[PDB]
């Protein structure tokens, strides 16, 4: 779920003889790779989200005043989705919390619902017009990690996301970086950009130690999967209890270049 | 690499691999054992992470093969019994991500032969 529904949920349409705005407020806390998700207006309702844009900018101040984009903000960020409901709006987005190894931070999004009332007034005191506002707040609490995520960055020996990471010196026999995985690790790798990924849904699939590729569900079903293509960067999380020790690799090659080859060794825990 | 340790057995025996590595080249690498007979591919059958602390099978010898490392003298062992007509085969030494970087790996040798009679 990990969702503000501002359509459904924490409705913000207005009552009969509503005089006053009233704010609501979402608060999520998501884990890293976990996705959140924004619903705000419909083909018959007519809300909108501020910023706009939103998750690609976001507010960083909770009375929605310090505009940031996202990719500045909380460094990682990368992968977001959105939809229409109704032409011309976006109504429906979704962002995955990249690995953060800063503290806590939150950022907000609003949704708002807008109409003009008369107050109908008596005795010296006149009918007059009033604006109010049905705001939804969106509170998303960006988490923090502790310790770096095991894996390879294979840009840099000098990574602040990942365990291990090798020098352009070094990737310019082929590398082969192996991590010891256990239920609920984090896990993921970083590829140089010209580099290609084999297999192309490395996480959801991988190739096996007979070299073939296996789909990974029933066997080391790997959830809250980021295969950002844009960056060559690869992350997921073992499952929540492993029951068989098993070996899957992903591979990155550039034609004349060494391959780049990225390892999991998964061991029996819970 | 030095292969070795092939050859003739019965049906139900027992045969020990060897695979002596002179040098460092595979040090940073999880080993395996592989095996191709004329008409099939080349497959795995088991392997040993560098430190010999983890271990994983072919199914189809889960249970009747032992792999197994030295690692002061650089060597692996593939410990072999109830042999059956079925791992007749070329047995093969190399990292255990040879087949999946495919014709990229630079190290296969002509491995040791293994016949089971019936
Ligand atoms: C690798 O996957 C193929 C196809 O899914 C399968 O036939 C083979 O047995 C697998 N090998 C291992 C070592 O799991
Ligand atoms: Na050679």
């Amino acid at each position: 779920n990990l969702t503000c529904d501002f359509n459904d949920v924490y409705k913000l349409e207005f009552h009969p003889n509503q005089q006053t705005s009233v704010t609501k407020l979402c608060n999520l806390t998501p884990n890293v790779l976990e996705k959140v998700t924004i619903k705000c207006g419909s083909d018959k309702l007519n809300y909108n989200l501020y910023p706009p844009t939103c998750f690609e900018e976001v507010y960083a101040s909770r009375n929605m005043m310090h505009l940031k984009k996202i990719k500045e903000f909380v460094i990682g960020s990368s992968m977001f989705m959105r939809r229409s409901l109704t032409p011309n709006k976006i109504n429906e987005v979704s962002f995955r919390i990249p690995p953060n190894m800063m503290p806590e931070k939150p950022i907000y999004c609003f949704c708002e619902n807008k109409k003009t009332i008369t107050i109908n007034g008596s005795n010296g005191n006149p009918s007059s017009k009033k604006d109010i506002i049905n705001r939804g707040i969106v509170e998303i609490i960006i988490p923090s990690l502790n310790e770096k995520v095991k894996g390879c960055d294979f840009t840099t020996s000098e990574s602040t996301i990942f365990s291990k990471g090798y020098s352009i010196n070094e990737i310019s026999q082929d590398i082969v970086c192996t991590v010891k995985a256990h239920a609920n690790d984090l896990i993921g790798f970083k590829c140089p950009s010209n580099y290609s990924v084999e297999p192309h849904d490395c996480f959801v699939s991988a190739f096996n130690l007979s070299g073939k590729n296996e789909n990974l569900e029933n066997k080391l079903k790997l959830t809250n999967i980021i295969m950002d293509h844009y960056n060559n960067t690869f992350y997921s999380r073992l499952p929540s209890l492993i029951s068989d020790n098993w070996k899957f690799f992903c591979v990155c090659s550039k034609d004349n270049e060494k391959k780049l080859v990225f390892t999991v060794e998964a061991s029996i825990s819970s | 690499l030095q292969e070795s340790g092939g050859g003739l057995v019965q049906a139900g025996g027992s045969l020990r691999l060897s695979c002596a590595a002179s040098g460092r080249t595979f040090s940073s690498y999880g080993m395996g054992w592989f095996r191709q007979a004329p008409g099939t591919e080349r497959e795995f059958v088991a392997a040993i992470s560098w430190s010999g602390d983890s271990t994983y099978y072919a199914d189809s010898v889960k249970g009747r093969f032992t792999i197994s490392i030295d690692k002061a003298k650089n060597t692996v062992y593939l410990q072999m019994n109830s042999l059956k007509p079925e791992d007749t085969a070329v047995y093969y030494c190399a990292a255990d991500h040879a087949l999946v970087v495919g014709g990229t790996y630079n190290y296969w040798g002509q491995g040791t032969q293994v016949t089971v009679s019936s």
